[PDB]
């Protein structure tokens, strides 16, 4: 449950932009 | 004497400053939805942007887009060879000459 | 425009040199030059038998 | 030269003619009490009132011609004193009058007037590069005002998107509305 | 004909949003005639063309202003353009990696 | 006079009724500065650690 | 490798799983773009606005430089093109 | 983020414009000169290429500039 | 919110179309006005056109 | 020598950027642009009664843009020209006979 | 799903093989998309470099000293050409005893002119406190925030690193000599 | 009171008003609870408000001084302009307005 | 005003250990950076140990004040 | 448009004085274009760069061995109890 | 100027008069075979045979 919640919270709820070169 | 220089300043990491990188970060990789979105728009016949059209209606003077290998990368280029005008008489000014020293109306 | 005329003559000679170097079997390499040579043609009223 | 991104910084400017290479030194550590805070006494901290000592006496007219043609001489710049506050004010007021006559209903009016004022105050006749360094901000503001006026004249607008889910950082926070 | 076609198109518009109709009308309505036209072809892509007698008014080398449709996305065209730009620039230092994250993977991250 | 001779622009008073937004503005400031970033993720982990310690102490 | 339980069969299974995952991503983005997007339209409008702004600033800068060059017409002297003991040419805008 | 999502027609001030041009210049130098480093561009790396017989000399004294008195 | 977003997407699509066509119609209007002005100006051109060989105004001697 | 070279360079530069002065000596000009410049230099700029009021506004705007690009603030004729064109803007919705009294 | 998976991969080794193949396929497709976007970004970067190279042709990256030196170099070359041509012309006109010869040497050397003024990058002002960038005050709700770090172990408030251009030492003068002691790692200079 | 304040803030849009000179300040001696003008006052307005209406609101429906105009970030507003759109154009998200005398 | 008083007290009691751990740590770090000899270092070791004990004392005090400030009857 | 030799930022580039060079590049350019970002560079990928997102990396896992412990631990109160004395809460919240 | 303990090293000498600042570059990487090893061909590696291009023509 902790791994699932961390995965969801990180890759669905806590996405932020990053630069590209 | 500028290329291939030596290390001039030190490189360091202060104590307990965070790094924000996990152990799978080297296997992590980036992704953009833009290519998939472009494919889907082309396949579903969705509204295109005006950058696909080389003509430019965004000004009164004629502009044409120059594309760099893709419709996403363009620059507008003006077509007119613009005429310029000068409401000026010729031969009325000699700036190199100091005129404060010469005697006359122009000097005064 | 004599500058452009001479530039185009130089470009045409360069195209001929590249084509001779590659040969008439491998000719799809020099599709580079049509971009500019067609513009030369439309500008000077010239044809280059491309 | 003044900038730290120049290699010959704090070095005299080189001219085709021979010139004394002793530089004007601005007041970098001024005293606390500067009893006269008029323009007359302030200008001496950054320029010399009598002008610089770098002026030429040409042995011929063609040297003058060539220097001007190559961009190395203007008497405006090299044979000149500082401008007095009165002169600066007269110039600024004349320019403002001319601009108001040119168009009263222009929003960039006072910005143009301000860049003119700053050039005159910074003595751009003798230090044009130094004055442009001070005045390009007002030129930029005028450049912005020009588009801001054009977009009001020609009605230009854009489709704004719907409000974001987290436009407000906190529910109890006020969302001050902006046009 | 151009006005009627434009009016018909703008109510049932094209994905081009009737740009060719618009420019056709603009060039028709000129007194002395159209400066810019669309070349007629057996070739697949149409081109914008400029009349010769008004060539001195425009900052152009030729009358061909390029295709009237944008390019199609292609790895090969992108490679070609990038190689041409690299060659024209001639910058020693492109592709140089002074530090790379140490890893069994060739390209760490991306 | 001209508008640029004016300098005192930061004396922006606001009605005394808007003092009720004191806590709202404070929480919004702390959100924009701390909570919606990496330090805010650390704070969330800190709260989870408080929960963890409470559970451990209960057991 | 086609049917039987084997390492090639498992590899094929994993490849199919990956391709089905990417099919699901395609479906997600298709539905999102078809029914759940205004950002594209807003950005297109804003970029057209930006184009107008860009071309305005371009033309303005060009106009200023042209005026700067026009300030040299007073310094221009077409008589200096005259050769000594020769007549002046109307080519240089008498 | 300032132009297309906040609505500012003039997102960059003079400072930000200078910063943009500084970074453009640094990019230009890094692609022009291979291995360029700190004093000319903000960049430091350890694995550098040196000739092999590296001579070490003293800098010259700062140029005596003329001054009054 | 999903229903609202779907409706807003449809409306924004239609609005983008209308806005594009409106801007292009304004462009065409201005260009047609320019064409009318040019058509009137060409009437003031003298018979036989301009002598593009000479200067229009001769403003000094050439001795 | 220096003056000859400098002034020939100026002439070539002005020909390159397609400039026109008080002596109208440019062949690459449009006939409409040439008419407009010759009106501004030699004749009387005026809007015709044939035109619609919108086209009159456009003509006056073209005149103002052209003249303001041509003449800078140091120019003495700038203020009179701008004043005359402002009077034309004031009197667009009029006949030439009524406009003369006001723009004189 | 578990039935379909165990039917085709009943054993752990086969399950692991299928999982690894799925991962590899996902990574490969992601690499394809990233390569395409990377090619686009490379093109945009190359056009930025082309813009910067254009600026260098115009002397925008030059300093005022370099501009003045180029100007003087052109001036000196032109002066030398002129005086050499004058010597030749005077010699030939003296041996010929004819003024028309001197006159004919006036057109033996004219593209355009030198620029009257120049602008560079070092004339643009920069500074947080420099009033050469301040026209009107920017409101507080539009100014950006500095990063915050605070814990028992480390912080970012005992010092200031500066901007991208105007940098400065975070540590103060008394501990600058002992900077090695405030670091988990230290990579010294090469000398 | 909380409802009124929050609704007004969250719905309407307001402007910080300044005046160049003390001689241009309004007369507030008679009206109570404000005997004196202070610069920086927050003023909530409607979207349809014009510059004339704003000036009248400031000067209390009384005779204002001559050639008074509004500016924002150095940019003068026309008097037949919507304040909201003028601010959106000239000073986006910095609504600080200034009232000055335009003699020039 | 009582809310302001209470929050002031609470934040002080929360940051007391942070101060004792951080700013006196920085002072000790200055002294370490500056000292070179062996006698002064020998004498400074005892100052460091005193700082350890002081930190633990402040931590106990903060524990006390926080159990006082977070104790509710109901 | 008033002080041309003193305002170099609004002046043409030195390539413009040189009188020598489908569509050609423009002949006249100012130095004031340096104050714009997208003058010469293109606007490609302008609005799609803030959409390249990357997820966080924090894992919320910690084993909770209570067999090691035999004592209770203190715990914070996070919010006031509004289920009791609700009507009086604004009136007694300021006390202690 | 030549010395490394000079700040203007490898820079042209400054004179009161205007002078071309493009410098003579000595042969630092000569070819192995230098068939003519006479003084005529050796001197060109360190000085120019025609003298320097820094001479003045004085107006007075």
């Amino acid at each position: 449950v902790a791994l699932g919640a961390s995965f969801v919270h990180d890759y669905f709820y806590q996405r932020r932009p990053v630069a590209w070169c | 004497s500028m290329d291939h220089g030596m290390q001039y300043s030190s490189i360091y990491w202060e104590t307990s400053h965070r790094t924000y990188l996990p152990f799978w970060a080297s296997l992590t990789q980036k992704f953009s939805w833009k290519i998939m979105d472009d494919q889907i728009r082309s396949f579903l016949r969705l509204p295109k942007p005006v950058t696909t059209e080389p003509f430019v209606f965004s000004s009164g003077s004629p502009y044409i887009r120059r594309y760099f290998g893709d419709a996403d990368i363009s620059v507008p280029v003006p077509l007119h060879a613009p005429a310029h005008f000068a409401f000026v008489p010729t031969g009325t000014v000699s700036p190199w000459e100091e005129t404060g020293m010469e005697t006359g109306p122009q000097g005064a | 425009a004599p500058h452009q005329r001479a530039a185009c003559e130089q470009l045409h000679s360069e195209y001929k040199q590249c084509l001779a170097k590659n040969g008439r079997t491998h000719f799809s390499a020099c599709t580079d030059f049509h971009s500019k040579l067609r513009a030369c043609e439309n500008m000077l009223g010239t044809s280059y038998c491309i | 030269n003044s900038s730290i991104y120049d290699n010959r910084n704090h070095e005299a400017v080189r001219h085709p003619w021979s010139t004394d290479a002793r530089t004007f030194h601005p007041n970098d550590n001024p005293e606390a009490d500067r009893i006269n805070t008029q323009y007359s006494n302030m200008v001496s901290d950054s320029f010399p009132e009598g002008g610089f000592s770098d002026a030429p006496r040409f042995s011929s007219n063609w040297e003058r011609l060539l220097a001007y043609h190559h961009g190395l001489y203007s008497p405006e710049k090299f044979n000149s004193t500082t401008k007095t506050a009165d002169e600066i004010r007269l110039a600024v007021n004349d320019f403002a009058a001319k601009v108001h006559a040119d168009d009263p209903k222009n929003a960039c009016k006072y910005l143009m007037i301000e860049e003119f004022k700053c050039l005159q105050s910074a003595q751009a006749r003798i230090d044009p590069q130094g004055a442009a360094t001070k005045c390009v901000k007002w030129f930029n503001e005028w450049r912005q005002c020009a588009w801001d006026q054009e977009k009001m004249v020609k009605g230009y607008n854009y489709i704004e998107d719907r409000r974001a889910r987290k436009h407000k950082p906190y529910i109890g926070a006020p969302d001050l509305q902006y046009s | 004909d151009e006005g009627i076609n434009l009016m018909k198109c703008t109510k049932n518009p094209d994905p081009s949003f009737c740009a060719k109709e618009f420019v056709a009308m603009r060039e028709c309505n000129r007194p002395q005639g159209p400066h810019l036209v669309l070349s007629s072809s057996p070739s697949s892509p149409p081109h914008y063309e400029l009349r010769p007698e008004v060539k001195h008014l425009y900052n152009v080398d030729s009358t061909d202003l390029g295709s009237a449709v944008a390019p199609v996305r292609s790895k090969e065209q992108l490679d070609r353009v990038a190689d041409s730009l690299k060659a024209d620039l001639n910058l020693p230092g492109y592709g140089h990696i002074p530090y790379k994250w140490e890893s069994l993977r060739p390209n760490p991250g991306a | 006079a001209s508008p640029m001779l004016f300098t005192d622009y930061d004396n922006t008073a606001s009605p005394k009724s808007e003092l009720i937004f004191m806590a709202g503005n404070a929480l919004g400031y702390c959100t924009e500065r701390f909570f919606e970033n990496e330090y805010g993720q650390s704070i969330f982990m800190f709260a989870l650690g408080l929960a963890y310690l409470a559970m451990l102490g209960h057991e | 490798a086609i049917k039987g339980p084997s390492v090639p069969h498992s590899i094929l299974f994993g490849v199919g799983a990956g391709c089905c995952a990417y099919a699901g991503y395609y479906l997600y983005r298709a539905m999102r773009l078809t029914f759940f997007d205004t950002e594209s339209v807003a950005l297109q409008s804003r970029l057209r606005y930006a184009e107008k702004q860009k071309l305005f600033h371009q033309e303005l800068d060009r106009e200023l430089a042209a005026g700067h060059i026009a300030s040299l017409v007073a310094e221009y002297d077409p008589v200096a093109t005259r050769l000594p003991f020769q007549p002046m040419q109307d080519r240089y805008r008498v | 983020a300032r132009y297309c999502y906040r609505g500012l027609d003039h997102p960059f001030t003079l400072n930000e414009m200078k910063d943009f041009l500084f970074k453009l210049r640094e990019q230009y130098l890094v692609n022009k000169y291979e291995g360029i480093q700190f004093p000319f561009v903000f960049r430091q790396f350890n694995r550098v290429s040196t000739p092999g017989t590296l001579e070490v000399h003293t800098s010259p004294a700062l140029q005596q500039q003329p001054h009054f008195h | 919110q999903g229903i609202k977003t779907v409706y807003a997407s449809c409306r924004y699509r239609k609005l983008n179309e209308r806005e594009i066509i409106s801007d292009r119609y304004t462009w065409l209007h201005e260009r047609m006005l320019e064409d009318e002005v040019e058509r009137v100006l060409l009437e003031q051109v003298p018979a036989g056109g301009f002598d593009k060989t000479r200067p229009g105004l001769l403003l000094g001697p050439s001795t | 020598k220096i003056l000859r070279d400098r002034n020939i360079g100026l002439f070539n530069l002005l020909q390159h950027h397609n400039f026109a002065g008080l002596s109208v000596n440019n062949a690459k000009l449009s006939d409409s642009q040439r008419v407009m410049w010759t009106d501004l230099v030699q004749g009387k700029p005026d809007v015709e009664d044939k035109l619609s009021v919108d086209a009159r506004e456009m003509k006056v705007d073209m005149y103002e843009k052209l003249f303001k690009q041509a003449a800078d603030l140091e120019n003495p004729c700038r203020m009179p020209g701008v004043a005359y064109l402002r009077c034309l803007r004031d009197t667009l919705t009029e006949t030439q006979s009524a406009r003369r009294s006001s723009c004189l | 799903v578990n039935a379909f998976v165990v039917k085709h991969n009943p054993d752990l080794r086969l399950q692991f093989v299928a999982f690894a193949s799925f991962i590899a396929t996902h990574m490969a497709i992601t690499k394809e998309f990233n390569d395409m976007y990377q090619r686009l970004v490379d093109i945009t970067s190359l056009l930025e470099l082309q813009a910067a190279q254009l600026h260098a042709s115009e002397g925008f990256w030059d300093s005022e000293s370099e501009q003045q030196e180029a100007r003087l170099q052109r001036h000196a070359e032109h002066r030398n050409d002129l005086e050499t041509t004058w010597e030749e012309a005077l010699r030939e006109a003296t041996l010929a005893r004819n003024f028309d010869v001197l006159v004919s040497y006036l057109n033996h050397g004219q593209n355009g002119i030198p620029p009257s003024v120049t602008w560079n990058f070092n004339a643009m002002p920069y500074g947080k406190e420099n009033p050469d960038t301040k026209t009107f005050p920017i409101p507080d709700h539009e100014q950006p925030y500095r990063a915050f770090s605070l814990g028992f172990t480390a912080n970012n408030l005992s010092g200031n690193w500066g901007d991208y251009i105007d940098r400065q030492d975070n540590k103060n003068a008394l501990m600058r000599p002992a900077r090695m002691m405030f670091t988990d790692v230290f990579i010294p200079t090469t000398k | 009171g909380i409802f009124y304040t929050r609704f007004r803030a969250d719905t309407k849009l307001g402007y910080h008003v300044f005046i160049n000179e003390e001689k241009l300040y309004p007369d507030y001696s008679q009206n109570y609870f404000d005997t004196k003008w202070t610069n920086g006052r927050k003023v909530y307005l409607d979207d349809e408000t014009t510059v004339e209406q704003l000036k009248a609101q400031i000067y209390g429906g009384k005779a204002a001084p001559e050639n008074v105009k509004v500016a924002c970030r150095g940019r003068v507003f026309e008097d037949a302009d919507n304040v909201a759109m003028a601010v959106r154009a000239f000073c986006k998200r910095d609504p600080r307005l200034l009232l000055f005398q335009d003699n020039l | 005003r009582f809310y302001f008083m209470y929050m002031a007290r609470t934040t002080f009691q929360a940051v007391r250990p942070l101060l004792a751990f951080s700013v006196f740590g920085e002072v000790m770090k200055l002294v370490l950076a500056t000292m070179s000899s062996g006698l002064f270092s020998f004498l400074f070791s005892f100052v460091l140990a005193f700082e350890v004990f002081y930190f633990f004392l402040q931590c106990y005090i903060s524990y006390t004040f926080l159990t006082m400030f977070f104790t509710v009857l109901f | 448009p008033f002080m041309w030799r003193q305002r170099a930022y609004c002046a043409p580039v030195p390539s413009a004085f040189a009188s020598q060079q489908g569509v050609r590049k423009p002949l006249l350019r100012s130095n004031s274009e340096s104050l714009s970002v997208f003058s010469q560079i293109p606007d490609g990928l302008l609005g799609h760069t803030t959409s390249v997102t990357m997820g966080n990396s924090d894992i919320f896992f910690l084993p909770k061995p209570s067999n090691l412990l035999k004592i209770a631990l203190p715990a914070f109160v996070f919010m006031p109890n509004l289920t009791i004395f609700t009507r009086a809460f604004p009136f007694y919240a300021h006390t202690s």
